[PDB]
């Protein structure tokens, strides 16, 4: 009746931005990335990769409501390194990690099948 | 009513094992031995075959309205 | 400030499950990989059941729901298939769906079993994986089930019929060295299959400098995909999600 | 300097009233020089200490050993030479009580200063002359290093 359609948890409707950046005025060099139609899959992994960075003074994420589909990621950084730059670098690091993992998993599959 | 297709918890295919389960029980298998022979190790899957009540066999006693 | 160098070791590889170990990785990446195994690997499952005639004892929605849960062989076709919502057609052309046809009439007095064997595909690469076969419905003398249905590409986040895994076992720190769990009586707890302690210990000695690593996986496939295909498609899909997010972020920053 | 207090203590009891917190123990320690009694809650899980150990203790206003105020905020990226590098265990708390044996007629000879490192409580009792650096609602750093 009021049940939402199953597709509107990963699909952007018309005129909805995938990701939106807003500076946090409370603290210098702090930004909030609101990503729509995402869940803990990207939130936790991006938070963990950001924490690995040494120049990131704070990295956290939250889903505001489970029935809604948004993740708000707060990233605060040292004054010489922007949060947007840290976010992009974290995603590139994750992409490189998963590409390397794909290569090594393929090699392991070939070895186990040959063996 | 009829055997479910998937295991509710883990999603393993169970609908293709009810007739085999009954056939093993006709072969004088303990129910644990039958489930082990069918390869259901997680107790979530075992619960479904162990507790299923097959009412469709009873519903087929009534003639169809065609 | 950069990625780990994760290392894979496959312990077991059958036609129904794959067991492997990932070392040199944070917990979040491993958990998201397991999450993507469950909910983000696309497969082909039946949707859009059109029933022409159903005189069985089970009502129409029951039969359609059972048909949706039948796994279909989608090993190599699903990657080149498209989501129907994105395709440019009447929502059913060969580039975004696979037609199925069921037409069973029970004439003999004996109980007729409508199994997955009776589902005829129009594409040979996509068949029910059991082709014992999955029972759909039992029919009486004079009863008939006749329908046609398609099979679209979807993933487990939308509906559980598209979930390819029959249970993804995931573990780390089998000896509880990190003390992420605190046993009130550690002696009472059985050793995990990956445990390396003797039969006089209950937990490894506490490690303050420890970090989660060496994550043990066991991905059991329902059948629609080979387990190695599940893992490869999972990593590809997660990489694709992150690359698309980077694209949108670059557009937003620009 | 910014060192309100310094001494060498020895642990005379570990968890006297029986264990009540599986990761925290209430050390009772004596000082051989100043003869201060110390009660101190220590997270034994990461910094295990057992009975009869010895350790240098230091209560300092700051860590940068220059008088520069700490700001009371977590800065992981600090290039200044920190005093904490010379110590094994470092806690940060607030002195919340300074009792003594004072009467309305005379000042205190003995003072007891209580500190709360995030919940982990410490009392330091002794003669008043060594506890003049302590003043209530001031932030302090406890720096403890085991001695061979
Ligand atoms: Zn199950
Ligand atoms: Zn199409």
């Amino acid at each position: 009746m009021n049940a939402p359609p199953a597709f509107e948890s990963f699909l952007l409707f018309e005129g909805e931005k995938k990701i939106t950046i807003n500076k946090d005025t409370k603290v210098p060099n702090a930004c909030l990335f609101t990503i729509n139609k995402e869940d803990h899959t990207l939130g936790n992994i991006i938070k963990s990769q950001l924490l690995k960075d040494p120049q990131v003074l704070f990295a956290g994420y939250k889903v505001p409501h489970p029935l809604e589909h948004k993740i708000i990621i707060r990233v605060q950084t040292t004054p010489d390194y922007s949060p947007q730059e840290a976010f992009t670098n974290a995603i590139t690091d994750l992409i490189s990690e998963l590409s390397l993992l794909e290569e090594r998993f393929r090699v392991a599959i070939k070895d186990k099948q040959e063996g | 009513m009829i055997i479910p297709v998937r295991c509710f918890t883990c999603g393993k295919i169970v609908g293709n094992k009810w007739e085999a389960y009954l056939g093993l029980l006709q072969a004088e298998y303990t129910e644990g031995d039958a489930l082990d022979a069918l390869g259901l190790k997680r107790y979530c899957c075992r619960r479904m075959l162990l507790a299923h009540v097959d009412l469709i066999e009873k519903l087929l006693n009534y003639a169809p309205l065609e | 400030p950069y990625a780990n160098q994760p290392t894979v070791r496959i312990t077991e590889l059958t036609d129904e499950n794959v067991k492997f170990i990932i070392e040199n990785t944070d917990l979040a990446v491993a958990n998201s990989i397991r999450r993507v195994f469950i909910a983000e690997v696309p497969i082909i499952a039946i949707d859009w059941v059109q029933i022409d005639a159903n005189s069985s004892v089970l009502h129409d929605e029951f039969i359609a729901h059972r048909l949706g849960l039948i796994p279909l062989t989608s090993d190599d076709i699903v990657d080149k298939l498209q989501y129907s919502r994105d395709c440019t057609c009447e929502e059913f052309c060969p580039e975004c769906s696979v037609e199925f046809t069921l037409d069973v009439r029970c004439n003999e007095d004996q109980t007729r079993h409508v199994t997955s064997r009776d589902l005829i595909s129009n594409s040979p690469r996509v068949i029910p994986v059991t082709s014992d076969d999955i029972l759909i419905v039992k029919l009486r003398k004079g009863q008939e089930l006749r329908l046609r249905a398609y099979a679209k590409k979807g993933f487990g986040k939308e509906h559980a019929k598209w979930n390819p895994t029959a249970g993804v076992a995931f573990e780390y720190d089998p000896d509880n060295a990190l003390r992420h769990t605190v046993y009130p009586k550690p002696e009472e707890w059985p050793k995990s299959e990956y445990s390396e302690l003797d039969e006089d210990e209950s937990q490894a000695p506490y490690d303050p400098n420890g970090k989660p690593e060496r994550f043990y996986y066991n991905v059991e496939s329902c059948g629609s995909l080979r387990p190695e295909t599940i893992v490869l498609s999972a990593l590809s899909g997660l990489k694709k999600k992150l690359s698309d997010l980077q694209t949108q972020l670059s557009h937003e920053i620009q | 300097a910014g060192i309100l207090f310094e001494d060498i203590f020895d642990v005379k009891d570990i968890d006297p009233e029986g264990k009540k917190f599986d990761r925290v123990s209430r050390l009772h320690c004596e000082s051989e020089s100043f003869k201060m009694d110390l009660i101190l809650d220590v997270n034994i899980q990461i910094y295990p200490v057992d009975l009869g150990d010895k350790f240098r203790l230091v209560i300092a206003s700051t860590l940068y050993e220059d008088g520069t105020l700490d700001d009371g905020e977590y800065n992981p990226t600090d290039d200044r030479p920190s005093r904490a590098d010379q110590f094994e265990y470092v806690m940060y708390g607030k002195v919340y009580r300074i009792e003594g044996d004072e009467t309305s007629t005379e000042a205190a000879t003995r003072l007891s200063a209580y500190v709360s490192y995030g919940g982990l409580l410490m009392r330091l009792q002794g003669d008043a002359n060594n506890l003049h650096g302590f003043e209530v609602d001031s932030r302090v750093y406890l720096l403890m290093k085991k001695l061979a």
